[PDB]
DNA sequence: ATCAATATCCACCTGCAGATACTACCAAAAGTGTATTTGGAAACTGCTCCATCAAAAGGCATGTTCAGCTGATTCAGCTGAACATGCCTTTTGATGGAGCAGTTTCCAAATACACTTTTGGTAGTATCTGCAGGTGGATATTGAT
DNA sequence: ATCAATATCCACCTGCAGATACTACCAAAAGTGTATTTGGAAACTGCTCCATCAAAAGGCATGTTCAGCTGAATCAGCTGAACATGCCTTTTGATGGAGCAGTTTCCAAATACACTTTTGGTAGTATCTGCAGGTGGATATTGAT
């Protein structure tokens, strides 16, 4: 009975906005699913990291920031932290 | 016709990992020694996913359990949840 | 009475086996090892059926791997046979041992 | 009543974010940029793999992604092949890869 | 000036009980403290993640026990444990 | 007043512990026995560690430990040294080992 | 500010001696003479890798200052965990 | 004229070296090697003097461990001369590369 | 070289295991209104950190010599690849029931809050002691003969 | 073996840095004692999904044969170890100045918290179809002659 949360469904509207005639497995759903909670846990947990070290009591975007520098490899962070920094322009940007 | 558990890893399946390995050809020797590698893996591994079982007072193992077993052991495993 | 080289069969065999990705070993006898083994640790214990298969993937995963290696430590000394020796350095430098 | 989503231009879900951060005792408090940022990273490196994992069933003449796909797109590229470094993907196997020494001379 | 904390003291005493006639370089005791705090810090670790991934909000000497078992090779952890408990049940009955 | 220490008969302060545990963000809650079994397998860790490095300041004719013996104790002793394998001890140097190849002769 | 003079080819200051001994306290006995270009290669990535990781701590906590906490923290992220310089 | 023959003081070096414990590079060099690569991160970069060290005390051990099993590869192949790709098939292994 | 044996590729077909699609709740996001908390923005310290100068050793650079290691070459013997199939273990699919998971309950145990008491850290001075680094000088180790 | 060069060993001996020793102040813990909240163990049980097993399935054990790989042996060439020599650069230890970590005190801004709407996301159910295998015939690769 009781729910089961995934990300199953933001991946397959991502697929659709990227390659809208194609599907995708039960299976590579699956991974995709790991995927995305593995990379959640590693940038949660650095920026906790960051945060306690600093004494500061918060996670803000400034420690989202930094853990994906530590964590993502060269051009991938950096597609990456501007995507993250759009987002949040946007979202401050919307009455 | 009995027969010891890890020799049901036979000798052509050993050689089938090998050549998913890119290995041409193979001592005789290795089957015994891949033997004793697996069972090394295996032990480790089960320990702990038996671990987490034990302490959800369970007595079944689950999908979980080996995933949590297996990230902590530095083999973390994509597609059975996690 | 047709017969192929020593060699040509297995490189055959390479190119079959890297292509594809169903799983090498049977499954009941991987299947019973995993219980023997367990037994040693708590007894009377169930699994369901996808951490059994979780933990096959994860072991042929692993043992490939270390094919590889042993692979190349087996050329490093201009062989092309692999030994135990060869599967002994590379967990050696894994850090898995030693 | 507007969805943070919609608002930072995402797919990802900025609330469910928001709550795992709150929930995983990962700090005492948490921004409200924190998981826009985060959802949207996550978007973006889903998006990619998806992309190239798109590509691959594409070559091998397929319309539906299956692990291998995601294998063949992440081990050929050099940063998520980084990145996933200590990952096994179930049901992937492995790169076509022969050692040249290996291969027959004639 | 201010208060930074260590386990000096306390590895001192541990020293004079098992070795009543040996002394202890500061760098020596650096490393001792990096030691206690990175166990510390493991353990602390494996507990939390454990309690997670069963829903308690609360770690409890059992989540410590646990996390000892998954962390710490075999005759260690046996003698770990030993005073573990034995330190618990002590402490239990000597309010 | 009694420190919760003697309470449970150690000398690793169970108060420390038990703070440290809560400004750690590794709970909602921390139960009353957790800093009390935590602060003990601590205080055993320790007295193994300074047992052999003792006894390797004294096998060195030396009263007072110093890095190198916490390395030959730590590194000589298989648990220890797969609880610390992927640690470095500032100043420790290595075990003293020459593979058997390499000596002269036959 | 006046003047700091550049830096430049630093790496050359691990000498061929220098790599020698760390040879030796690794058991090594005879070694090739690419060996040192070799190692310098090896070591500067090492470096490069440990210390962008400390910067970024240092630019995160808005300092100028890189501290031995900053490298320890590095080196921990790196799996190469430090004892004796603080944490 | 005396002469100790090759690989006699190299065994001489190896027991001298793996019974101490003392940094085996430079102090000052080490430190403008750090430095200039700092700043090729970010100009304007102070370090505490502990910093340097503690990087030299993790470069210091992480090389001499790959020279361990920088050995072994060469062992491996028969050799006792320790070559370029002993070090390459080390940190393949290792997962350096 | 040509030629036969056999593996591999490619085009097409089609049932169904496994996708995608739809519906309809509902847990959990969002909206609202107070109730704390926090991270600075300024405004000062005392540091460590940087620079720099001079003396001094301790180690570095270099060139020469040749020991002995590496890699080439050659080869015999041993050892693993290739080989056909029925015996037998594994695979598949059908069926009771173990126990995981859903739900509810309630108190032993947790947080919270405001006092009271103590200890662990530092800083000022004071003393001490282990051992680093120097000294011969008696005991190996090595390599030439 | 025997002999000479030189590295090694060890044990005693003074200066002294780093260790231990107080002393004393105190500020921040830690502890103590109510008042208050609740997490999760305990007990009951619904219903997946796991162990068991019967008939259907197809991979593997076996023993023989010899191709070609491995490991041994020899050896010429040249690379890297040892060592003497000349002297640059690191080490060591001063001195000043300041750039900057590290604090503290006040709020405006931000985030948590209790309470109510208002969906987005899930489980359960209902259609829909991509492609896993099958076959047929052309084509490519391998090995013998
Ligand atoms: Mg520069």
């Amino acid at each position: 009975r009781s729910r089961k949360e995934s990300y199953s469904i933001y991946v397959y509207k991502v697929l659709k906005q990227v390659h809208p005639d194609t599907g995708i497995s039960s299976k590579a759903m699956g991974i995709m699913n790991s995927f995305v909670n593995d990379i959640f846990e590693r940038i949660a947990g650095e920026a906790s990291r960051l945060a306690h070290y600093n004494k500061r009591s918060t996670i803000t975007s400034r420690e989202i920031q930094t853990a994906v520098r530590l964590l993502l490899p060269g051009e991938l962070a950096k597609h990456a932290v501007s995507e993250g920094t759009k987002a949040v322009t946007k979202y401050t940007s919307a009455k | 016709v009995l027969r010891d558990n890890i020799q049901g890893i036979t000798k052509p399946a050993i050689r089938r990992l090998a050549r998913r390995g890119g290995v041409k050809r193979i001592s005789g020797l290795i089957y015994e020694e891949t033997r004793g590698v697996l069972k090394v893996f295996l032990e480790n591994v089960i320990r702990d996913a038996v671990t987490y079982t034990e302490h959800a007072k369970r007595k079944t193992v689950t999908a979980m359990d080996v995933v949590y077993a297996l990230k902590r052991q530095g083999r973390t495993l994509y597609g059975f949840g996690g | 009475p047709h017969r192929y080289r020593p060699g040509t069969v297995a490189l055959r065999e390479i190119r079959r086996y890297q292509k594809s990705t169903e799983l090498l070993i049977r499954k009941l006898p991987f299947q019973r090892l995993v219980r023997e083994i367990a037994q040693d640790f708590k007894t009377d214990l169930r699994f369901q059926s996808s951490a059994v298969m979780a933990l096959q993937e994860a072991c042929e995963a692993y043992l490939v791997g270390l094919f590889e290696d042993t692979n190349l430590c087996a050329i490093h000394a201009k062989r092309v046979t692999i030994m135990p020796k060869d599967i002994q350095l590379a967990r050696r430098i894994r850090g898995e041992r030693a | 009543a507007k969805t943070r989503s919609s608002r930072a231009g995402l797919q990802f879900p900025v609330g469910r974010v928001h709550r795992l951060l709150r929930k995983g005792n990962y700090s005492e408090r948490v921004g409200a940029g924190a998981p826009v940022y985060l959802a949207a990273v996550l978007e973006y490196l889903t998006a990619e793999i998806l992309e190239l994992a798109g590509n691959a069933a594409r070559d091998n003449k397929k319309t539906r992604i299956i692990p291998r796909h995601l294998q063949l797109a992440i081990r050929n590229d050099e940063e998520l092949n980084k990145l996933l470094g200590r990952v096994t993907i179930a049901q992937g196997g492995v790169l076509p890869n022969i050692q040249a020494v290996l291969l027959p001379k004639k």
